[PDB]
DNA sequence: ATCAATATCCACCTGCAGATTCTACCAAAAGTGTATTTGGAAACTGCTCCATCAAAAGGCATGTTCAGCGGAATTCCGCTGAACATGCCTTTTGATGGAGCAGTTTCCAAATACACTTTTGGTAGAATCTGCAGGTGGATATTGAT
DNA sequence: ATCAATATCCACCTGCAGATTCTACCAAAAGTGTATTTGGAAACTGCTCCATCAAAAGGCATGTTCAGCGGAATTCCGCTGAACATGCCTTTTGATGGAGCAGTTTCCAAATACACTTTTGGTAGAATCTGCAGGTGGATATTGAT
């Protein structure tokens, strides 16, 4: 019965998905949401394939650097820990909550 | 046959015409000299070489010929004025740099 | 709901590529609601471009020029 | 549907006579080119603004180079922008 | 000569507040932010009419662009003051 | 002769505003509806900080608009302040404001 | 003897420059600063009075928000006393060095 | 004075007072020492950027003088507009 | 130190999806040859305001003492997130009508362009006006020792 | 809580510099009125490519177990905030010479402006190749338990 001890294979996932580029979202659900939110801007809209995909990579390639900024915060703190406190710093410091 | 294009008198690749063209219907200015579309094509060309060339090491680098775009993150943010230049764009399927703080390896 | 599309599995993977090792189990929901707030500021922007040009079908340059007012210029579509 | 794909390949031909390049890379250099030729452009229109001035010459791409490129990159654009426009204004 | 939404800053100002003065300082940076918004709109305006492939920029460039640059409530507000500003000088004959 | 801002029912300035659209270079072409449009809102919107800001004097027992007053009306307004979050008013301070964890 | 407790005439002070708008850095020194670094750029130069002030005017709006960030990411780490640790992670979370 | 001299070390004439009152009005309680060279040098660099523009705009204009307009320029390029001095 | 279980490398193989070399029809470019126009440099110069020298005085920087208390280091102990493998739902993959996105043709309302004519927003120069900065006293807190 | 030291609050009060007030000239605007030109909306349409339905494909939700991380409590010290003494250098008020900035007329190199001719860069349907990504196989490093 063998077992890795904790923290092994989240070290091991970064190494991983940072050697790859592929989006990290399931596209369907994606899209739905996309959708979702637009609809509440003009009703009975179509959306280019190619215009989906530009949102997607636009808010991996977000929040990933924003995980970058708030694991920095959690450090700062002297934690390992990512906390909604340091997701709330980073864009406080961003000047997205300013 | 003659009549020699401009960008092969600058003794250029990128199309002095067009960046002419593109500067006039841009709206920029109510008149362009002649040397600016030159001067410009220059500058797009010599940056579009720094960028290919350090993109082509990486693909070297990863016993890859053909660039892709993790090629072209690579070699951005690995060079500190390119990446300084492009501080707020985003290559897309351009993954991260290989990175992890170090008090979060495991402690040997 | 479709928010909660945005799986926690999904989450986390980003998480990863962004170095992070351990998760609290807040961050979840803190962070759909952030990519909420990103995509509703961009696509507002979109739709705005797609009705300018008397259109039905947001185009990936309508996302574009959007992404590049939001201060997040994307390369690979366009422009 | 202009492009500067194919003055972006010969290029990388100079540069990398064997190496070749995908769409999806192609596609994000010409996006490089376009912002790059926004931003320079557009310092240079400013300029002569500030200026009051109706034209936009290589004296305002110039300077729009040294505000836009970092230190060396934009000494070696600079360079390369002042060769071009003597070799053809040096050719009948 | 060197203009200044001065005049036109005071004269809104008796608008709102009959008995308030602003001091030179202040009416400087008041002539900033008419010059600052005007740029910013203009200048949304001119790349919404280039998106277009569109020599003119019309009062339709000049709204959308409001739409893009002004938060919610301001925005609602505005358009509906140029809207309303149009229709009127429209009607004059 | 009637000017186009009375023509408008605006105070501020339609030709003018005309005037520096077409030296500006936006486009080869400036349509009459677009000063006459952009003029209101300029208006409107100088109209809403000096509301503020006339507010912000009163509030401070002062009959004249300073600097501070128009700082005072930015950062308080969400809107105006979200307008101007890269704006730099000079010789307006900040708002006051102590974090809590400082106090005794 | 009276004394104030450590930190009660700190408050009075953040109370007091909080409520007004002068700004905190000497005059003169602040232009010799100016003209030594533009100097050590470019020789021969001469400054409109009002250069100079403007220069000042956005430094010390620079700095004040600076500090402001610096001492969010300071009480971030359980402090009340900001550290240079704290101006380096405002500055690399704001972008510029990041 | 009898003169004309060189300029050196003059980022020691923002004070350790003056950084004081700055973090402060910025609602800080508590400095600790190291603060003051560490804002010195962050300072330092804040102006030598908004200067390098600011001259590159005096330079362009064939000018000897850096005007306010040139540093409201420089200003905005960086992303710090400046409201009340002409721009 | 000694295995035992896994994850990680690697060298080789190969099918095909995306990269490419070819052909040709061609309109939008781009180059070219001539006549016309004009922006902005050179030259003269009026006059603003920048550099600078001067003196005086008090607001403030500097430097020291002293000890309160905040920061860090250490021990502790719950409880919360990580690892995991258990069984199933949603997503991804590939094929088919249709509604819009564009390519085209049209003609009219609207925008130049231009020649006057008239009204206005700037200005520098005289002079009076007026909010408030800053000095003052003393009455109401706020602090901190006891 | 009561009490003494101190800071803050604040309405009263007038000289001063910064704001509001004309009288003036005004050419630069902005408006007025043809004449010429055209951009883009509107209608009609043909091919894309976008939305949807079926199905074979596979990452996620769920419950358990527990080690390890994060916050609480305790402790010790050295550093940073008050407070105070001393004195210089910044701030202020003025004047002075002259460097440049900015105004004005002048006029040629360079730029707009068609018109004419050549050609290249993009689209398209066809045909062919080829870099490499999954896939296999076996070696070996890593990790964790004893």
């Amino acid at each position: 019965p063998h077992r890795y001890r904790p923290g092994t294979v989240a070290l091991r996932e970064i190494r991983r998905y940072q050697k790859s580029t592929e989006l990290l979202i399931r596209k369907l659900p994606f899209q739905r949401l996309v959708r979702e939110i637009a609809q509440d801007f003009k009703t009975d809209l179509r959306f280019q394939s190619s215009a989906v995909m530009a949102l997607q990579e636009a808010s991996e390639a977000y929040l990933v650097a924003l995980f970058e900024d708030t694991n920095l915060c959690a450090i700062h703190a002297k934690r390992v820990t990512i906390m909604p406190k340091d997701i709330q710093l980073a864009r406080r410091i961003r000047g997205e909550r300013a | 046959a003659k009549a020699k294009t401009r960008s092969s008198r600058a003794g250029l690749q990128f199309p002095v015409g067009r960046v002419h063209r593109l500067l006039r219907k841009g709206n920029y200015a109510e008149r362009v000299g002649a040397g600016a579309p030159v001067y410009l094509a220059a500058v797009l060309e010599y940056l579009t070489a720094e960028i290919l060339e350090l993109a082509g090491n990486a693909a070297r680098d990863n016993k890859k010929t053909r660039i892709i775009p993790r090629h072209l993150q690579l070699a951005v943010r690995n060079d500190e004025e390119l990446n300084k230049l492009l501080g707020r764009v985003t290559i897309a399927q351009g993954g991260v740099l290989p990175n992890i703080q170090s008090v979060l390896l495991p402690k040997k | 709901d479709n928010i909660q599309g945005i799986t926690k599995p999904a989450i986390r993977r980003l998480a990863r590529r962004g170095g992070v090792k351990e998760i609290s189990g807040l961050i979840y929901e803190e962070t759909r609601g952030v990519l909420k707030v990103f995509l509703e500021n961009v696509i507002r922007d979109a739709v705005t471009y797609t009705e300018h040009a008397k259109r039905k079908t947001v185009t990936a340059m309508d996302v574009v020029y959007a992404l590049k007012r939001q201060g997040r210029t994307l390369y690979g579509f366009g422009g | 549907k202009e492009s500067y794909a194919i003055y972006v390949y010969k290029v990388l031909k100079q540069v990398h006579p064997d190496t070749g390049i995908s769409s999806k890379a192609m596609s994000i250099m010409n996006s490089f080119v376009n912002d790059v030729f926004e931003r320079i452009a557009g310092e240079a229109s400013r300029l002569a603004h500030y200026n009051k001035r109706s034209t936009i010459t290589s004296r305002e791409i110039q300077t729009a180079v040294r505000l836009l490129l970092p230190g060396e990159l934009a000494k070696h654009a600079v360079s390369e922008g002042t060769k071009a426009v003597t070799k053809y204004t040096s050719a009948k």
